[PDB]
């Protein structure tokens, strides 16, 4: 057995990516919704601006 | 006072378009050919008769070809094979005979031939080192291909002098293996051109050139089709 | 994730008849072509068999035509290889590979370097 | 019946060619050497089937049409340069298909749209400098009948007889004998290459496409002949001896001999473009 | 002994799956069912950037939101001005086979890369006006699929030999590696703060790396086929991935879970390009059906369709202020949506 | 006395 020199590594990597405080879905989704709702007032692709300031005509 | 700035920009557009016209005129006089070779198959011995990519240029009949010897890349090709869907021809070198090499090459061919983006790029098949077959059969393939027992050479055989009919049968058998895929898979947008290349014969270049003709001409005949 | 697990290997006398099962979880089984490949000790990876989305387009290598058989089920998402009339040539580890795309006819899944959607395999010997 | 078909050959060509020309000027995909020629062909075709028309018929039928000197000259000039430029457009189309299918590698070095526009410009310039004599094109004010004696007859005279005979020889030879022989040799070489190709293997769809292109090619050549030879034969007839010809082709026979030359305008955008794979590409755009 | 390592990895996978399931408290649809949607959002083509011969593989909006760059397969890096439709430069590439371009945020350099396993970097600000090559970063053993600028002296590249890299441009040597992916890595996207990044590979997986360590922070799975294009949510605590399974998925960096999935039955093709709007509410996907879609990232509804391309559309881009949506396709035609 | 056939 020669490839084991990598396999062991993976194991530690897993635990190394296991010990993180994964927050709950509710708070993260609420934060993303708050961002998408607060920054919607200057999204020229969601509510298009009047055709004057648009530099493509 | 921005008008003179737009004038400078228009002059810098004019010179670049005057360069792009010459580049478009040197790009349509250039035909690109992707050279794919297998493990034991002689890609470089197809090179001899004529980084992550190598470039060979061809001047024949006052025409310029490019052949892309794709070298030091990754073995898994499902992501960089989509680059070469605009080349004229895929020069597909195959061996003729220690793992199952012929089945590997045949599965690679079936894969390439059936791709969603390569369903228009034509293939130019080569079956290298037939001398290897001539010295190995006269001196086994039924285990890897049982149909070789119940196969007989077609009437269209072109046996060159000095070849045993068993070797010719094996040659045209491999050819028919590839041509079954060639006919069954596609839908009339590309065509495979088998070519029993030898160890060393310069004529291969011509066998490229003329075949590129057939690849171009029929494309021109796609406009004039009706219904 | 994707999981391709196998079961049924081991050791059998010359002329046996095994049946290697492969469970495929994580993805949709009704969309991906499914291959069976083998690995010999002193040889590289080799292809053994194929099966399509509906199972109509079966294929084999020249050394197993008629001997082996591939099958699959959609209610259970399972892929079997029923191996009949074995021989000492069959000593190999059999992997249950998956075609890398949905609704495609072609696949590149016999890569010596680690292919992503390839099982861990089950060793059969004779 | 007679007048009904004389009107239907106008309708069934004007509507078709208008549809084709708008479909091919709207799409920005059709900008290419293999359709700019067909566009110019459609332009000349609509000019033909709009000018040489009941503008010809109602005269040829009721013996009277009120034009003047400067109104018949330009009418005949336009309805003649339309014919010349349609002939030369067919010759150009044939000479490019020759290079496309017989010289397929060294074609696209000069298959640029620059070359297409250069050929079309030179073609229309040669048309307007070969069909030049509008000032000799005229109107013969003498009468034609009893009632309403103040009649008018248009015709091209070219005063001295030897001059008109030589000039109609020139017109017949460099508008229906050099175009004829050249288009025939070009399409014959194309047919010979494609036929050798068909008979090498003798991909069934490829062979079917080749055979259908050959049938369309021979149909095109035979309709070229069938819809231009009559009026040029009659022109040479009038050239060598105007007597015993005007006795025969006076009012009614020349009506049919001219009728067999506007169905060419009816056919060209119904065989070249209307019956290929492009009309679906155009109707997916106009809809 | 190896079976011990396999069972350890299996137990760690089981416990991280259990943790991820325990963090699942509700569904994003369950939280956003009471939202007020926006309906269809039509878009219209503004420009058309003709001048390419072969197919276009990449395009990167400039920080001034006016300039563009485009790499085509004819050997051309063409530097467009998206306002007046003027080419500014036409860099002739030494190798015609390139799959990615990148416009530096300071506008001083332009990077290209492809099957040559070499990232070329050309100096826009030159004394002669004929922009020559500045730095050729070599050392990769696989083709380059994605590359992004951090500044004028640190570039992050994604190669086909399965390892990402961070290069210092002035000396040419690679200062940081990024190993851990089994298949090769398709697309990169730097975090909006340029302290993290994320990379999707052909394993249906993405990896969140920290550039300041060279260490794989997190690993997100949940797709079923190769992951083609990646793009961060504009906030920086989420991102989106399009894959070869005809389904986009919006991941989150803190929950360590697949958070949302966008799909439709009529879609069967890959997802060659994904990007976000200025607010992050629209998700701009470019498929192989020869048309793009715009998704409502919170309610998974198809907010609209963007047609106008005939061949494959292989790259997408949204300005740094969100006033245009440029697309580069396989028919040598860039376009702009507004 | 209408004998003309004009032109094509």
């Amino acid at each position: 057995t020669a490839s084991i020199a990598q396999a062991r590594k993976l194991v530690e990597q897993l635990k190394m990516e296991a010990n993180i405080d994964r927050i709950k879905v509710s708070k993260a989704a609420a934060d993303l919704m708050a961002y998408c709702e607060a920054h919607a007032k200057e999204d020229p692709l969601l509510t298009p601006v009047p055709a004057s300031e648009n530099p493509f005509r | 006072d921005q008008r003179n700035e737009e004038k400078a920009q228009r002059e810098a557009n004019k010179k670049i378009e005057k360069q792009l016209q010459k580049d478009k005129q040197v790009y349509r006089a250039t035909h690109r050919l992707l050279l794919l070779g297998a493990g034991e198959s002689g890609k470089n011995t197809i090179v001899k008769q004529m980084s992550g990519i190598f470039e060979t240029k061809f001047q024949v009949d006052k025409v310029n070809f490019h052949m892309f010897d794709v070298g030091a890349q990754r073995d898994e090709r499902r992501k960089w094979i989509q680059c070469f869907n605009d080349v004229t021809a895929i020069i597909f070198v195959v061996a003729s005979s220690q793992t199952n090499r012929l089945q590997a090459a045949l599965k690679l061919f079936d894969s390439i031939w059936n791709n969603k983006w390569l369903r228009d790029t034509s293939v130019i098949l080569f079956l290298n080192k037939q001398d290897l077959l001539a010295e190995k059969v006269l001196a086994k393939i039924e285990d890897y291909f049982p149909e070789f027992a119940r196969y007989t050479t077609p009437e269209d055989a072109t046996p060159e002098p000095g070849e045993d009919p068993r070797v010719t049968r094996a040659k045209y058998f491999i050819r028919d293996e590839f041509l079954r895929i060639s006919t069954a898979s596609g839908d009339g947008r590309h065509y495979c051109y088998p070519h029993f290349t030898c160890a060393v014969d310069t004529e291969n270049i011509r066998r490229v050139f003329n075949d590129c003709r057939d690849i171009i001409q029929r494309m021109h005949l796609r406009q004039y089709e009706l219904l | 994730q994707v999981q391709l697990q196998e079961s049924g290997g081991g050791l059998v006398q010359p002329g046996g008849s095994l049946r290697l099962s492969c469970a495929a979880s994580g993805f949709t089984f009704s969309n991906y072509k499914m291959n069976w490949v083998r690995q010999a000790p002193g040889k590289g990876l080799e292809w053994v068999s194929d099966i399509s989305q509906s199972g109509a387009s079966i294929s084999y290598t020249g050394s197993v035509k008629g001997r082996f058989t591939i099958s699959r089920d959609n209610a259970k998402n399972t892929l079997y290889l029923q191996m009949n009339s074995l021989k000492p040539e069959d000593t190999a580890v059999y992997y249950c590979a998956r075609c890398p795309a949905p609704f495609t006819r072609d696949c590149f899944d016999v890569t010596s370097t680690t292919y992503a959607y390839r099982g861990q395999g089950t060793q059969v010997t004779v | 019946v007679q007048i009904l078909l004389y009107s239907l050959i106008f309708l069934l060509s004007v509507l078709g060619n208008t549809l084709v020309i708008t479909v091919l000027i709207r799409n920005k995909r059709m900008r290419t050497v293999t359709n700019i020629f067909l566009l110019s062909l459609a332009v000349s075709d609509l000019m033909l089937c709009l000018f040489c028309m009941p503008f010809n018929l109602i005269p040829n039928l009721l013996k009277d049409f009120i034009f003047g000197s400067a109104v018949c000259k330009t009418t005949t000039y336009f309805m003649g340069t339309s014919v010349s430029v349609s002939t030369f457009n067919l010759v150009a189309i044939s000479l490019e298909r020759y290079g496309a299918i017989c010289k397929p590698l060294q074609s696209r070095v000069w298959q640029t749209k620059s070359h297409a526009l250069k050929v079309i410009a030179a073609t229309w310039c040669l048309s307007f400098t070969i069909m030049t004599p509008y000032p000799i094109y005229s109107n013969l004010v003498p009468f034609t009948k009893n009632n309403n004696q103040t009649a008018n007859m248009c015709r091209f005279l070219l005063p001295n007889d030897v001059m008109q005979q030589s000039w109609h020889t020139f017109l017949l030879l460099i508008l229906f004998l050099i175009p004829g022989i050249v288009m025939m040799v070009a399409y014959g070489l194309i047919s010979l290459e494609l036929y050798q190709g068909i008979k090498f293997e003798a991909s069934a769809a490829n062979l079917m496409a080749k055979k259908r292109v050959i049938r369309m090619l021979i149909v095109i050549v035979v309709l070229f002949f069938l819809c231009w030879m009559p009026i040029f034969s009659a022109n040479a007839w009038r050239a060598y001896d105007t007597a015993s010809a005007e006795r025969r082709l006076s009012g009614t026979p020349i009506s049919f001999i001219l009728l067999l030359s506007y169905t060419s305008s009816c056919v060209n955008p119904i065989i070249y473009c209307f019956m290929n794979k492009r009309f679906r590409l155009g109707f997916m755009a106009t809809f | 002994e190896l079976d011990q390592l396999r069972q350890e990895a299996e137990q760690l996978k089981n416990q991280i799956r259990d943790a991820r399931k325990a963090c699942a408290d509700a569904t994003l649809s369950q939280i956003t069912n009471n939202i007020d949607p926006v309906g269809r959002i039509q878009m219209r083509t503004r420009r058309t950037l003709r001048g390419h011969l072969a197919k276009i593989y990449a395009m990167h909006w400039g920080t001034d939101s006016r300039l563009l760059v485009s790499a085509s397969q004819d050997g051309k890096l063409i530097i467009w001005d998206s306002y007046t439709t003027n080419k500014v430069h036409a860099i002739p590439l030494r190798s015609s086979w390139v799959m990615t371009c990148a416009y530096a945020p300071s506008g001083n350099y332009v990077a290209c890369g492809g099957l040559d396993n070499i990232c070329s970097i050309y100096n826009l600000k030159t004394r002669e006006g004929n922009v020559r090559v500045s730095r050729e970063l070599a050392g990769h053993t696989g083709y380059l699929s994605c590359c992004r600028f951090l500044d004028d002296n640190q570039i992050v590249t994604s190669s086909g030999d399965t390892t990402c890299a961070l290069w210092d441009i002035e000396t040419g040597q690679q200062t940081t590696t990024f190993t851990g992916h089994t298949g090769d890595v398709m697309s990169l996207s730097l975090a909006p703060d340029t302290r993290l990044f994320v990379s999707g590979a052909c394993d249906a997986s993405a990896k969140l790396w920290d550039v300041r360590e060279g260490m794989c922070r997190q690993t997100f799975t949940g797709h079923e086929s190769d992951i083609n294009a990646i793009c961060f949510f504009p906030n920086g605590n989420a991102f989106a991935t399009g894959s070869d399974d005809a389904t986009c998925r919006l991941f989150d960096l803190r929950a360590d879970q697949e958070l949302m999935t966008y799909s439709h039955d009529n879609i069967i093709c890959g997802i060659t390009s994904v990007s976000f709007s200025k607010s992050g509410r629209l998700l701009l996907a470019g498929y192989d059906d020869f048309n793009c879609n715009v998704w409502d990232a919170l309610k998974a509804d198809r907010a609209g369709v963007l047609a106008g391309h005939d061949n494959r559309v292989s790259c997408l881009g949204v300005t740094d202020d969100g006033m245009a949506v440029a697309t580069g396709s396989w028919d040598s035609f860039l376009k702009i949506w507004n | 006395d209408y004998m003309g056939w004009m032109d094509f």
